[PDB]
């Protein structure tokens, strides 16, 4: 990455980089045909014969003496994976290398493996009573077996509906955001009061509020620093897609200093497949607790509700906690584009977004949204198509207005 | 649930009535249900082997499952006398036998191979039968005839074991990739039959593809090999046309049908509507008035031979007997036409059926007994390949290299048991080649068995002790050379932990393989292994310029089901996402003039070609025009049938 | 050699496959299914049917010139003759139709067009399911609905009782069983046919007055009218199916009613027949008729696979006896017990022909200035000897051979799959804890052999399971509840 | 901008040519030149050498009585309800009959058809008018009085309509699609109009109802031809305008491949000889000097058997082509940043059993795939132009990341060469 920096974001260097990228392949892939890498449990039964303490870690049960409880369970199993790890690493081994480089080792298997298999769900989701004592080197129960084929038909089922589910929402999140364009102008010139103020609470905010800029005591928007530490609990303003004041499109100021790196792109387009993928990833890795935010983030862009109820500095918060919650990372500037389509508002024209006082900030829903989008060619080639041809409630009759996807039909 | 509770080890214990598929996968006490499932859907999934052979650690129920299942024998019912012989071709016969108590006769046939489905089939080992002569009895175990599945003894085979170690090739194992040897892969043989029917009507007529003036073939003969991967063409003759066209008769022309295949003809099947006279005075179809007349000469044969069978009220028949006499009769019988598809046709209709062997192909897919699948990335000359060159087995090479990325992800233990297992049987034969006298070597060879499988050492033992002096050397001669085999229970029975603990603890001989240049020694090991059917030969659609639909765009077409087509060829259509992410580039002028240039628009397309066809070829400098694409024009006709209208701006 | 070894120790070895279960469909024989399918036509008086029989293939072809054709199209079938018989007007007509069907090859298979097609087992119910509110019996006719619902009633000092009814939905209409019973053998006839009659009285008002202090201290108190009301037994109250009886009874307690309407099976003719239709003159023909409907509910098969005892279901109404006396310990059972279900082959495969023959049964039913005679003639004339194969091979009751390679008695052989015709199985979530796995699975069906492309579509039965003879094909003889 | 709605009127529309009259689409087994199916006006199904194009438009007549458009009914039914009984003529008992004999007559508004509702339209709307709901529908209307009744009903291609003339095992059965069928039903009903040229109350008392029938059709026929033309992925809106089908592309299977760039990707020469069909057939023109069509002979025999000249020729070809014969890869269902690739060939596969993609390793994780098996395609880039436009498609412009601009790592490392790498450090 520093690299990229002293010697100009140019071409010639990001061709260098592949260059370079490709031969370190190669010469890996020599080096690691002449020197091997095999894997055998001898390694493990030689250990044990050297390490007494990994002997009896593997030679280990549950003591079912005494009753159980799954948060016991659960810590024990974890502190006997985090031994065998750590043994594991101290001594030498002919996996001492996969280890410490981690390609190609996951702990929870290895732990699943060679310490205790530990409970399975129900496919409702439910623990059984009766947890497998035994490890999968060691051996399995009849009733262990039951419960792992339990287990597996659950994993199937998840995978089948998980696949059914088809990648729906891409369509038309894609089909409304792809319209957004950027325009080469300096500042919009927006009004104060339009930036809009977000609250800090830790420094995951400041990571997703990097590359712009923020009014400092002399109001001078000075560039935000993530690794500063100063602006913990403070309310700033910000600038914004959702607040420029350009009606030809976004100006380089609202963009922040990413706006350079991106002139080739389809800002918005960008924008929306970046969160599409990882957001569909971490949900459907979910289904396979920590949902819940998920599909309250799924609610949140859809059902409108909170929108209804509330104000864009509120729902822009709400949106930057929720991606916190998620666990996905994404640049805000995406983010409040997205909100910047979002919006809506009676007046067409930006230029009384420059004044004091902004015009209604009304939003609604993402297919209602853009059925809203006075352009017909791109409602048309959405859904619900009936009712906008042969009813009058959208007035598909009146609304007109040019787009991308006007020049497709 | 109360259920789960109900269910006691004490109940199953010492029995598999809970486990089915399993049954054929060594050591279930490890793995996981993934790993179980995939390897289920595998064995659904197997296909035959040239040089099958029955796997080295067995489940004691690869017998039984092949003894019960009956599509691959045909095992006679009861003792029963053979009473004459039929030949069709030179590659098919046909026996009619009578029951030795039952008094009722019967009918066997064969044949090179046998079509299950589409490309998938196998060839016939018809030793048993072919050695058979006439006036011999028939004995009721005696087996006509079995799949290269079943070896001399009926014994199980569905993959073969193969030397296998685990190591990283110059980055190429990277995911699923397997690399294997050329020997091995000449050994993973397979073969692959398919039925292709052509029709030949009035208009149309074959060409002299095969053979010189006096050798008029239009199509390979049963000896013969297809050349060129073509099996025949039809000219469509026209009256007008037949003074160029059907010119030169021996050469086709630009404008014809063929028919694509490979492998050798295995039989041929000729139904014919048309009377004899014009096939008489056609040069153009000698050959197939040949094989007509052969066909014909046979049916009447076995139709003189059992008359004196079927008229005599007395006898005693199978349906199949009395259903294949009549098919005769009715071949025979004039007056007899035939409408295929509930439709009559003109001319006629004549089938072959085509066997060939294919060795590996780089791309296909191999597994082992517990799910471990992969794709063969690159095949080398085996020298060039890990080798251990040290000690008593200086100059041992591995065939295949599977992926040490992990195991430890896919979770299944069981295959290192499996290769470890095998590699310690190595090490025992070379000690026991090491041995002198009989009865030590034995010894010798029965206490590893003990060692790890007592019960099968006490059958050992008996069989040893049953065996005379001269055939227990003989037999030791086989151990030494092939191997030995070890029995592992699915569930209940196999291996731990503890006793390869106890294993390696008394065999300090045992030591990791040396192998030359390479810095770890790393360890070689027999795995069993099958092929499955997924080939990179099954999606292979490409096309450049094939049939439009009625709306003047690309569609796909039903040539390749006829063989009209060497390749599939159906063509790929862009969707949703395939334009957004297009569209990610600011240049929409660029995608439409591409969706334009390709199929929307006809006289784009057409100017496209003219354009590329001529020109300088490394330079394309297109020029595209304005004229308005079909799909807009078609999408105006909505419009305005609708009541609807077109008003730019 | 090690061949000879190989094969002599797998020949030790102890433990086996079932013989009996992989050469199962050679057992089959259509004639005994086919006649029930026969015999459902007996609804309508005018069919008389005679029997069937499979035709010998015996005949032989000899040398003829009728301009014969012979199609490559290959497939192997048997002839099979139904005779049924008519008589009108002292005329006598014996009906006799043909159908073709496909034979049995290489033990296990059929040869159709040509083609390779296999049967494989199909895996339903028993019978009594449970689902929703209401207590379900599957008939291939129709199954018989029992829906509960609340009451509460207040005694004569006001005894309020929450006590639940199970009203019968059948012939899409709510008839409760009672007045079933209740216009077949009166008041009385009902209460003694379940033995308890003696426990139930009823009185009118100042009738129920010179009832003593001591026969409610016996007997509770069930007010039927502003004037009438009955009386049962305290001890017979306390049990809950008692109560179920008495609510039933209650629902039956119309507010409009009179002492000789109590007292005459008539009045509940026409009360049945003002449920299935309010016009008077059809009350009394729609009730009677009706009732032998619901008489031909019952059919012979169903009574031979039931495991109940055949007292309790000599007739229909013996059947909805046993239902509704059993009737909360009936809802409580288990959804995926195999002893709650059973697998099926040679039924499925006539269920087109049985259609064919309820559709024409059904034009019989609606019968309406057509001679009997006539009406059986234009019946007994849609059916065609293609017809059976054509309906297999339209709704898929067979399976295409989509095997790869020789190894065919564990998937193909053994091979069931749950869904199938007359199924209910869909996308539902509760259809997804179908695709859940059942600990009773163990041991009679493979537990990881689910197709990838569907789980829990179809698996594969393990070779050890052994079905207990004369059972109709049940893996347990016995119910899941023996009621006991 | 785009296609814009408006209900224009027809007679200015209209052309004599296209007005059909009333025939069986059918005639002495053959199509009738004056029903749908005529060859006139209206195409050829079997040969496509019809000068005129498939987007003539059929045309039919009812002048006589203006009818109130189907397109306006349902905004129609929302100003006045129940505009369909209003329509609807049962005060009738000639032929009609008594029939219920009891019926709303709401101040006799209802049951007098289509030509009174018609004359009294205005008055209607004034009865049933909601300043406060139904103002802007009504505002619309007025907006809208020249197109409220059409008097010229048009017709689809019979070439674009699928409709066709099977011959059913029964007999020839003229399969067509229902539309043609209410079409059919339509200029036979209008027939009887034609048919009633003898004047008479009576027939009147029939012909009003047939105009009500008339209506009921129409609102049949859009519903219906908006059911399935244009609805949902099926229709035509979203199955072909957007995206459609492509003549010149490929797909394949990818395996790993070492000794080369991250860039360079091999494909297996029978894909190559198929894409670049045009090319080659140039070049060979070009070296032997003979027509085109003998040049097609030697490809044929080229991609029928393993031939060393012309794996030259194709050797040349892509050593001195200006882009290097770039084209895209697509792994479906593409739903990631840069699931599309520009990529550029680097080596012909010389084995010609080998049918596999090679691509580096590298590559995987960008476009999502696996070697397991997936299917991914490719579409190959002709004009310079677009090479240019798509070159912001290569992965050198992929290796910044868009999100936070630093080196990206789905072309970072991958497992297998991490280790080595870690070996060689540590
Ligand atoms: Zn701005």
């Amino acid at each position: 990455t520093t690299l990229l920096e002293h010697f100009g974001y140019s071409n010639e260097i990001k061709s260098i980089i592949k260059d370079v990228i490709s031969e370190l392949a190669i010469f890996s892939g020599d080096i690691n045909v002449t020197f091997g890498n095999t894997v055998s449990i001898k390694s493990l039964i030689d250990l044990g014969n050297k390490v007494k303490r990994f002997r009896e870690l593997l030679h280990y049960r549950l003591p079912n003496d005494e009753a159980l409880e799954f948060n016991d369970i659960e810590a024990i199993i974890k502190k006997n994976l985090d031994e065998i790890m750590k043994i594991l690493s101290e001594t030498d081994n002919m996996l001492r290398y996969y280890i410490d480089s981690g390609a190609g080792i996951n702990s929870k298997q290895f732990g699943q493996v060679l310490s205790l298999v530990g409970s399975k769900p129900d496919l409702f989701g439910k623990i059984i009573p009766y947890p497998i004592n035994t490890s999968f080197l060691r051996g399995l129960d009849v009733r262990s077996f039951y419960i792992n084929a339990l287990g597996a038909r659950k994993a199937l089922i998840t995978n089948y509906q998980q696949v059914r589910n088809s990648g729906y929402l891409t369509r038309k999140i894609s089909m409304l955001l792809m319209d957004t364009k950027l325009i080469d102008l300096d500042d919009c010139g927006s009004h104060e009061n339009n930036y809009l103020s977000i609250n800090v609470e830790n420094k995951d905010v400041l990571k997703r509020f990097s590359k712009r800029s923020y009014l400092n005591n002399n109001g001078e928007l000075v560039e935000i620093d993530i690794n500063d530490e100063s602006l913990i609990g403070q309310v700033i303003k910000i600038p914004s897609p959702t607040t420029c004041a350009s009606n030809e499109g976004v100006c380089r100021k609202c963009y922040g200093k990413l706006f350079d790196i991106n002139k080739d792109l389809n800002i918005g387009m960008i924008a929306v497949l970046l969160l599409t993928d990882p957001l569909t990833q971490r949900l459907l890795s979910a289904k396979h607790e920590l949902s819940k935010p998920l599909r309250e983030i799924k609610d949140l862009i859809e059902t409108n509700k909170y929108i209804k109820d509330h104000n864009v500095n509120e729902v822009v918060n709400y949106f930057i906690y929720l991606l916190n919650e998620s666990g996905i990372n994404i640049q805000s500037v995406h983010s409040e584009l997205i909100i910047r389509e979002m919006m809506k508002l009676d007046d067409s024209d930006r230029t009384q977004f420059k004044n004091d006082k902004m015009p209604d900030y009304e939003i609604f829903r993402i297919t209602d949204a853009n059925l809203k989008g006075d352009s017909l060619s791109r409602s048309l080639l959405f859904e619900q198509v009936k009712k906008q041809l042969t009813t009058l409630d959208y007035d598909t009759f009146n609304k007109t207005k040019s787009s991308i996807l006007d020049k497709l039909l | 649930m109360d259920d789960i509770s109900v269910i006691k080890n004490e109940d199953y214990e010492g029995s598999h009535r809970f486990l089915a598929e399993e049954l054929l996968m060594p050591n279930a006490n490890k793995t996981d249900g993934n790993r179980s499932t995939m390897f289920c859907s595998h064995l659904a999934q197997a296909v035959t082997l040239q040089k099958a052979e029955p796997p080295l650690v067995y489940t004691n129920f690869e017998n039984q499952v092949g003894k019960y299942s009956t599509a691959g024998y045909r095992k006679a019912n009861s003792n029963y006398k053979v009473i004459e012989k039929i030949y069709k071709n030179d590659y098919n016969y046909v026996l009619i036998v009578q029951d030795q108590e039952t008094g009722e006769y019967t009918l066997f046939e064969r044949a090179e191979c046998e079509f299950l489905t589409e490309h998938y089939g196998f060839q016939w080992d018809n030793d048993k039968i072919d050695s058979l002569k006439k006036d011999d009895t028939i004995e009721k175990d005696t087996v006509l005839y079995k799949n290269t599945c079943y070896d001399e003894n009926m014994n199980f085979g569905y993959g073969v074991n193969l030397n296998a170690a685990y190591f990283s090739y110059k980055n190429e194992t990277l995911e699923d990739a397997i690399v294997i040897s050329e020997s091995a892969a000449k050994k993973l043989g397979t073969f692959s039959v398919n039925k292709v029917k052509v029709s030949v009507n009035t208009n149309d007529i074959l060409l002299n593809l095969y053979g010189d003036n006096e050798n008029y073939k239009g199509f390979p003969d049963i000896g013969e090999h297809i050349k060129n991967q073509i099996i025949a063409s039809r000219r469509r003759f026209d009256y007008n046309t037949a003074l160029y066209e059907l010119k030169n008769l021996n050469e086709m022309r630009d404008s014809d049908t063929p028919f694509f295949a490979d492998g050798k003809i295995v039989d041929i099947e000729i139904f014919s509507n048309v009377p004899e006279e014009e096939l008489k005075v056609q040069k153009y179809n000698e050959q197939v008035l040949y094989y007509i007349n052969k066909q014909k000469e046979f049916s009447n044969n076995v139709y003189q031979k059992l008359k004196k069978i079927v008229e005599g009220k007395d006898n005693n028949v199978s349906d199949k007997l009395l259903h294949f006499y009549n098919n005769c009769k009715m071949r025979i019988d004039e007056n007899i036409s035939y409408t295929y598809q509930n439709s009559k046709f003109s001319g006629f209709i004549m089938e072959f059926t085509i066997l060939e062997e294919e060795p590996l192909n780089k791309g296909s897919k191999i597994t082992g007994r517990y799910g471990n699948k992969g794709v063969i990335s690159k095949i080398l000359p085996d020298d060039q390949m890990p080798t251990v060159a040290e000690g008593r087995f200086k100059g041992l090479k591995a065939d295949i290299c599977l992926n040490p990325l992990g195991v430890f992800n896919r979770l299944n233990p069981s295959q290192l048991i499996e290769q470890e297992l095998n590699w310690i049987a190595k090490f025992i034969r070379k000690d026991m080649e090491e041995a002198g006298s009989n009865e030590e070597k034995v010894s010798i060879l029965l206490d590893f068995l003990n060692r790890v499988n007592k019960e099968e050492t006490e059958l050992m033992e008996e069989f040893i002790n049953s065996l005379n002096k001269t055939e227990l050397e003989e037999f030791l001669n086989d151990i030494i050379e092939n191997g030995i085999p070890i029995c592992q229970k699915p569930f209940f029975g196999n291996i731990g932990l503890d006793e390869l603990w106890e294993l390696y603890n008394h065999y300090d001989h045992i030591d990791y393989f040396k192998c030359e240049g390479i810095s770890t020694p790393l360890i070689i090991g027999e795995i069993y292994m099958v092929r499955l059917k997924h080939e990179p030969h099954s999606k292979f659609s490409a096309r450049s310029t094939s049939f439009m639909n009625l709306r003047g765009l690309p569609a796909k077409s039903k040539n390749f089901k006829e063989h009209k087509d060497l390749y599939s060829k159906t063509p790929v259509r862009i969707g949703n996402m395939e334009i957004s992410n297009l569209s990610l580039t600011n240049e929409m002028g660029s995608i439409m003039d591409m969706l334009n240039s390709y199929s929307n628009n006809e006289t784009n397309r057409r100017e496209l070609i003219m354009q590329l066809l001529t020109g300088n070829p490394f330079d394309t400098n297109i020029d595209l025009s304005d004229v308005e694409s079909g799909t807009s024009k078609i999408l105006k006709s909505l419009f305005t049938c609708l009541g609807l209208s077109i008003d730019d701006v | 050699m090690i061949s000879n070894f190989r094969k002599f120790h797998g020949n030790k070895n102890q433990e086996k496959f079932n013989e009996n279960l992989i050469l199962n469909k050679e057992n089959e024989s259509i004639l005994n299914y086919l006649d029930p399918i026969c015999k459902t036509l007996e609804i309508i008086p005018e069919i008389t049917y005679l029997g069937s029989s499979v035709e010998p293939i015996n005949k032989v072809y000899k040398f003829n010139k009728e301009e014969k054709t012979s199609d490559i199209e290959r497939s192997e079938l048997q002839l099979i003759k139904m005779s049924f018989l008519i008589e009108k007007d002292d005329k006598k007509e014996e009906i006799n139709k043909f159908i073709y069907f496909p034979k049995l090859i290489d033990s296990q298979y059929f040869i159709i067009n040509g083609n390779r097609y296999y049967p494989i087992y199909q895996l339903l119910d028993s019978g009594t399911y449970r689902t929703n509110k209401a207590l379900t019996l599957k008939t291939l006719l129709m199954p018989i609905v029992l829906r509960e619902k609340k009451e509460t009633f207040d005694d004569i000092n006001g005894e309020t009782h929450t006590m639940l009814n199970v009203d019968l939905d059948l012939f899409k209409s709510k008839v409760p069983f009672l007045i079933y019973f209740f216009s077949k053998f009166g008041f009385e006839g009902t209460l003694e046919y379940f033995g308890l009659q003696d426990l139930i009285h009823v009185l009118m008002k100042e009738d129920l007055d010179q009832l003593d202090e001591d026969e409610i201290n016996d007997n509770v108190i069930f007010m039927i009218t502003k004037n009438i009301s009955l009386v049962v037994d305290k001890n017979f109250f306390s049990n809950k199916n008692n109560q179920i009886i008495i609510a039933t009874l209650l629902n039956c307690f119309n507010t409009r009613i009179k002492i000789d309407k109590i007292y005459e099976k008539d009045y509940w003719v026409k009360k049945l027949g003002g449920y299935f239709t309010t016009n008077n003159s059809n009350k009394q023909e729609k009730g009677e008729g009706i009732i032998l409907s619901f008489e031909r509910i019952l059919d012979e098969w169903t009574k031979k696979i039931l495991r109940t005892e055949e007292k309790n279901k000599e007739d229909i109404y013996s059947v909805v006896r046993w239902m509704i006396n059993n009737y909360l310990a009936l809802v409580k059972q288990d959804n995926m017990n195999l002893a709650n279900k059973r697998i099926r082959l040679y039924e499925y495969l006539l269920h087109p022909l049985l259609i064919k023959f309820s559709k024409g049964t059904y034009r019989v039913l609606n019968n309406r200035n057509s001679n009997k005679f006539e009406k059986i003639k234009t019946i007994f004339s849609n059916i065609q000897e293609g017809f059976l194969v054509k309906k297999i091979i339209n709704n898929e009751l067979l399976r295409y051979d989509n095997s790869v390679n020789s190894i065919s008695l564990f998937t193909l052989i053994l091979r069931y799959t749950q869904s199938g015709p007359q199924s209910p199985f869909s996308s539902n979530s509760t259809n997804n804890k179908l695709r859940g796995l059942h600990p009773s699975y163990l041991g009679r069906l493979g537990l990881t052999s689910t197709s990838a492309g569907d789980p829990g579509a179809s698996g594969s039965l393990t070779p050890f399971l052994e079905l207990p003879e004369n059972s109709y094909m049940h893996f347990t003889e016995e119910p899941e509840i023996n009621l006991n | 901008m785009g296609k814009k709605l408006s209900l224009i009127d027809f007679n200015e529309i209209y052309n004599e040519e296209n007005l059909i009259t009333r025939a069986n689409p059918i005639e002495n087994h053959e199509f009738s030149d004056d029903g749908i199916y005529s060859e006139r006006i209206f195409g050829s199904y079997n040969e496509d050498d019809d000068d005129k194009d498939i987007d003539t438009i059929g045309w039919i007549n009812i002048e006589p009585y203006y009818i109130i458009n189907p397109i306006l009914f349902t905004i129609i039914k929302k100003c006045i309800p129940s505009i369909n009984k209003i329509i609807n003529y049962q005060q009738s008992i000639d032929q009609n009959g008594e029939n219920i004999d009891l019926t709303e007559e709401i101040g006799e508004d209802d049951y007098i058809g289509l030509v009174k509702f018609k004359d009294n339209f205005d008055d209607l709307l004034e009865k049933y008018t909601d300043k406060k709901k139904y103002q802007k529908e009504y505002d619309f209307l007025i907006e809208n009085h020249d197109k409220i009744f059409i008097n010229k009903l048009p017709v689809f291609s019979h070439k674009l309509r699928p409709a066709t003339l099977l011959t059913g095992s029964k007999g020839k059965v003229l399969a067509f699609d229902e539309i043609n069928n209410y079409y059919n039903f339509v200029i036979e009903y209008i027939n009887q109009i034609n048919e009633g040229v003898v004047s008479d109350d009576s027939i009147d008392l029939l012909l009003l109802p047939l105009l009500y029938n008339m209506q009921f059709y129409a609102n049949n026929i859009l519903t219906r031809i908006i059911s399935e033309y244009l609805r949902g992925k099926k229709g035509f809106l979203r199955k072909n305008i957007m995206g459609s089908r492509i003549n010149f592309s490929a797909r394949n299977v990818i395996t790993p491949l070492i000794g080369h760039p991250i860039d360079e990707v091999a494909m297996p020469y029978k894909t190559f000889a198929e894409l670049y069909k045009f090319q080659l057939i140039n070049l060979i023109s070009k070296v032997k000097g003979i027509n085109y069509n003998e040049a097609l002979k030697f490809w044929e025999k080229g991609i029928l058997g393993f031939n060393q000249e012309l794996y030259n020729y194709m050797e040349e070809l892509i050593t001195k082509t200006k882009g290097g014969c770039t084209f895209l890869l697509n792994r479906n269902p593409t739903i990631s940043i840069g699931s599309i690739l520009y990529l550029k060939i680097g080596l012909i596969k010389k084995d010609y059993k080998d049918l596999t993609l090679g691509i580096s390793n590298n590559l995987l994780s960008a476009l999502s795939g696996d070697y397991d098996g997936d299917v991914l395609n490719i579409i190959p880039v002709f004009d310079n132009k677009m090479k240019e436009h798509f070159s912001l498609l290569s992965p050198q412009n992929f290796l910044v990341d868009r999100n936070n601009g630093r080196f990206n790592g789905d072309f970072d490392l991958q497992k297998d060469q991490i280790l080595g790498i870690f070996i060689l450090n540590n």
